[PDB]
């Protein structure tokens, strides 16, 4: 995909088809989630779910990974593309948080697709305090008349009511870390929340004031290197408290999604902070759990 | 000369010339010149305030050919000629200016305001080349009058500081004619005929040409300083980032061949992030301006290492050895290209 | 084929057409595009 050249030069039917692509994908996972949550009891619905897991998760995951890693897509996502993306995020996150045996089969595909979504999506949806500053925001771009015309909640919180706020997300992840609960009780947090938070902070590092102190309080989002050190610390404490049993390659998944954060943090901050995990590699030599 | 004016451009052109001379006499009135028998700055008066028919036919003529030649340059630069709809041209947009801005001319000074038209960035890029061509036309005309460049303008010796390449042209006159060309092309498009900008060629000239035939110089230490055993270190400071190669060469290295092309030199090209010995592989990253490259040679086990601002440069794999194995031969000396 | 699949007759007139498509056209897409991936991403930003 080449979003720049497509958006600046492209034929209108191709434009409409490329919006209709993710619009159809959006309605696909919407009806999929509705019918699976309604289907508490047990072939069309099974066909839809199978198509979802086989293609929709790979399609959206690959596309959104490409968008996020190449960091572009900004002009690709404009009028009605944002609302398609908000519907998709609401559905996927609300069902990646909800627990069901049907989800428990492809949790990890969700755990990596939701993370890719977090990287690709260009508007700060965890924070709404300074969200109006962000120029790319469909709220700011679309103007009052069109926002009233369109089926829009007119409140940023009402757009994504299911999702929680970022600050209470990280305080709850700190609470869960200090509690030292096992992966079995509430897996969903440690297969989706951690990947999305790390991909989110990774994309918006440079948007934060720590890289560009100028235009103070005109910042779209507010975030700090100390918030990142807290994140890496409680990730290490999660991979610490959780070593005795249950092993899991989700160790390796969370490690690879946190590879960006540990790469972009300073080596001096690496010292005296990550030496615990190197020495634990020796402390868990008798153990079979794989780390890093 | 080879191109001709299509009939559509022509029958819009007479009105374009009318509008251009009108805009000229009104810019004349915001500059403030008045109507008089003779032109003089102190008298602040000028006979060409009246319309084209009453305006001196000599100046009417010069306005008209410079307009036609300008639009022939428009067509000759590859501008995509096109029309949205002839109704847009049939509905010429005709506001009135305020009474103070009204002049001796019965018709209005500015039928169309620059506000409702937003010229395309490609259009301003085009008008940049249009300004280049207009300036060059004026320059050749003055050369053929006999004028030549001089830092001080002298009418006696026909010296003009303005006879310089447009890249070095004065900012004041540059922006003055540049805004005149802004408004000219903006009126051209807004009058109804929306000319489409040519293809924005992204091809890079790459600056292949260089002074004389020589393309690089090789700097090396004296052959007597060749090292056959031991561990040695020397640094290369890159003042500017570009096509440079630094490393170790044998005393038989050719001064006209690139370092690393033959077997007589071991070099590191950070411009392409490549090692060079009998060909090129991928090694390390690229340097920026001011980066310092430290070259290590261990002539005991025949290894070579490179650094960029201190950190070890590494292969495609994790190996830190730029060249694992080589014979001692007659020794090695520091070298750069 | 969706029309004829709802119908009783599952005989497919275009079976060799879709055989050709799926087993030739699709894989050559993958191979060509993975071989010239950089060719499309290059967007006047001067890669290669
Ligand atoms: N040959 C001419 N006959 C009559 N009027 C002329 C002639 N050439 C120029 N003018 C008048 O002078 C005006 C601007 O002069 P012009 O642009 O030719 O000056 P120039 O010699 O290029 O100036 P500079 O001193 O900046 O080099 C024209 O708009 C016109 O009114």
């Amino acid at each position: 995909l080449d979003a720049r050249t497509v958006m600046k030069t492209g034929l209108e039917s191709v434009k409409s088809a490329l919006r209709a692509f993710l619009d159809n994908a959006a309605e696909d996972l919407e009806k999929t989630m509705e019918n699976l949550k309604q289907g508490q009891f047990t072939k069309g619905v099974t066909q839809i779910i199978n198509y979802t897991t086989v293609a929709l998760l790979p399609m959206l995951s690959s596309l959104f990974e490409h968008i996020g890693q190449h960091q572009f897509g900004e002009d690709l996502i404009l009028e009605d593309v944002q609302v398609s993306c908000y519907r998709i995020l609401t559905s996927l996150y609300a069902l990646g948080t909800s627990k069901s045996i049907y989800v428990e089969r492809q949790r990890s595909a969700l755990g990596e697709c939701l993370a890719a979504f977090a990287g690709a999506f260009p508007v700060a949806f965890l924070e709404t305090h300074l969200d109006k500053h962000n120029i790319y925001s469909i709220y700011n771009t679309k103007s009052s008349r069109e926002r009233a015309a369109l089926s829009l909640p007119t409140n940023v919180e009402d757009v994504c009511p299911n999702i929680p706020s970022l600050e209470k997300l990280m305080e709850e992840i700190v609470e869960l870390a200090e509690s030292g609960i096992r992966y079995t009780q509430m897996p969903h947090v440690m297969e989706v929340i951690l990947p999305m938070l790390c991909s989110y902070m990774s994309r918006w590092w440079e948007h934060g004031p720590e890289n560009n102190p100028e235009r103070a309080e005109m910042c779209c989002t507010a975030l700090n290197s100390e918030h990142m050190n807290t994140l890496l610390g409680n990730i290490l404490k999660i991979i610490y408290n959780n070593l005795g049993i249950d092993e899991g390659a989700w160790m390796k998944r969370l490690a690879v999604f946190s590879q960006p954060i540990i790469n972009k943090v300073k080596p001096q901050l690496l010292k005296t902070h990550f030496l615990p995990l190197m020495e634990k590699l020796k402390k868990k030599a008798a153990t079979v759990v794989s780390e890093e | 000369s080879q191109i001709v004016l299509p009939p559509h451009l022509e029958r819009i052109r007479e009105k374009l010339a009318e509008n251009i001379h009108e805009l000229w006499v009104m810019n004349k009135i915001e500059l403030g010149w008045q109507y008089g028998p003779v032109r003089d700055d102190n008298k602040r008066q000028h006979p060409c305030l009246v319309e084209f028919s009453k305006l001196p036919e000599q100046e009417r003529n010069y306005n008209l050919q410079m307009s036609l030649e300008t639009l022939k340059t428009l067509l000759a630069l590859g501008c995509h000629v096109g029309i949205s709809d002839e109704h847009a041209e049939d509905k010429v947009k005709k506001m009135k200016l305020p009474k103070n801005y009204q002049l001796t001319s019965g018709y209005k000074p500015a039928p169309m305001d620059l506000s409702f038209i937003k010229l395309t960035p490609s259009q301003e890029a085009m008008v940049d080349k249009l300004a280049e061509n207009a300036h060059n036309v004026w320059a050749r005309d003055r050369i053929r009058q006999g004028w030549t460049y001089g830092i001080q303008q002298d009418v006696k010796n026909r010296r003009n500081p303005r006879l310089v390449p447009y890249t070095l042209l004065d900012d004041r006159t540059k922006k003055s004619n540049k805004d005149s060309l802004r408004e000219a092309v903006r009126t051209l498009l807004g009058y109804g005929y929306n000319l489409e900008a040519p293809d924005q060629d992204h091809a890079a000239r790459a600056e292949v040409c260089s002074g004389t035939g020589e393309r690089f110089r090789i700097f090396r230490a004296e052959k007597t300083y060749a090292v056959k055993a031991g561990r040695w270190y020397f640094e290369f400071e890159t003042v500017t980032a570009g096509d440079m190669r630094v490393g170790w060469s044998r005393p038989g290295c050719q001064p006209d061949q690139e370092l690393g092309s033959d077997e007589r030199a071991f070099a590191f090209d950070g411009f392409k992030a490549q090692r060079w010995h009998q060909g090129n592989e991928h090694y390390g990253r690229s340097w920026q301006a001011g980066d310092v490259v430290g070259c290590m040679v261990d002539m005991n086990e025949h290894t070579m290492m490179f650094t960029l601002n201190g950190e070890i440069l590494l292969d495609d794999s994790g190996s830190e050895l730029a060249f694992k194995d080589f014979d001692v031969g007659d020794g090695f000396i520091p070298v750069c290209s | 084929f969706d029309g004829g699949s709802r119908g009783k007759g599952e005989h497919f007139p275009y079976e060799q057409e879709i055989k050709f498509f799926a087993k030739v056209v699709l894989p050559l897409i993958d191979q060509y595009f993975k071989n010239h991936r950089l060719y499309f991403l290059s967007a006047a930003s001067r890669p290669l």
